């Protein structure tokens, strides 16, 4: 009966987020090579975008730690709580070959939408008041407004190529 | 574990609370994140509006 925080995630991407799915899962394929696009370059592309149209300061390190603060919560969660169990082969496989170049780079645009399913639930333990929550989803949907509103040359799954049986076997 | 500045919690939410006296309640409730493994699985209402929902 726990009221849960009920947060939209954006329609827009929905196909985008069962079409990412579907492609782990039942497509089996995986997203094993480092995007050019990547979570990062979007954040900063938002962050400068919010201040190409209105010069401010005071609004300019609000996107820029905002910002940030996406950063470090996708850092906590990505190869915990946005991954699947599939893709683990691939995370050792790319943290290996390239141990130098951050996550939040080499998985691209398509592991971004992740972070906005999983956020809802873990901050639905941890319940702030409707005022601080809805100014931080309110940034949080300005942000998944702008990624579905550029998401056509934004997100590339086709990237994800079929995984070989000899390739499962790191996943059995 | 090595080059933390402590946590996130208490530098980017620094800002963020004290604009908006969020300290408070960041204080009596701060994010540590002991974010176990899980299998990112996908909420069943997105697979239905996408594909069920015609």
């Amino acid at each position: 009966s726990n009221a849960e925080v009920k947060v939209k995630i954006p329609e827009e991407l929905k196909p985008w987020l069962v079409d990412d799915w579907d492609l782990i899962t039942r497509q089996k394929q995986l997203f094993y090579l480092p995007a050019k696009k990547n979570v990062d370059s979007i954040l900063e592309d938002y962050a400068n975008y919010k201040k190409s149209r209105g010069n401010t300061d005071n609004k300019e390190y609000a996107v820029n730690e905002v910002v940030a603060g996406i950063k470090e919560y996708f850092n906590v969660m990505l190869g915990t709580q946005l991954l699947y169990k599939f893709e683990r082969p691939q995370y050792a496989e790319i943290l290996a070959d390239h141990p130098d170049a951050p996550m939040s780079q080499v998985y691209g645009a398509p592991h971004l939408l992740r972070l906005f399913v999983r956020i809802g639930a873990m901050l639905a333990y941890t319940p702030l008041d409707e005022k601080s929550l809805a100014l931080l989803l309110n940034y949080l949907h300005d942000f998944l407004k702008y990624l579905a509103k550029n998401s056509a040359t934004l997100f590339s799954a086709s990237d994800y190529e079929v995984a070989p049986p000899e390739y499962h076997r790191k996943a059995v | 574990s090595n080059a933390g500045r402590q946590v996130p919690s208490k530098v980017i939410w620094d800002h963020l609370s004290t604009m908006y006296d969020m300290q408070a309640l960041h204080e009596s409730e701060i994010l540590p994140f002991p974010n176990p493994e899980r299998n990112f699985v996908l909420p069943e209402e997105i697979i239905q509006e996408v594909r069920e929902g015609k």
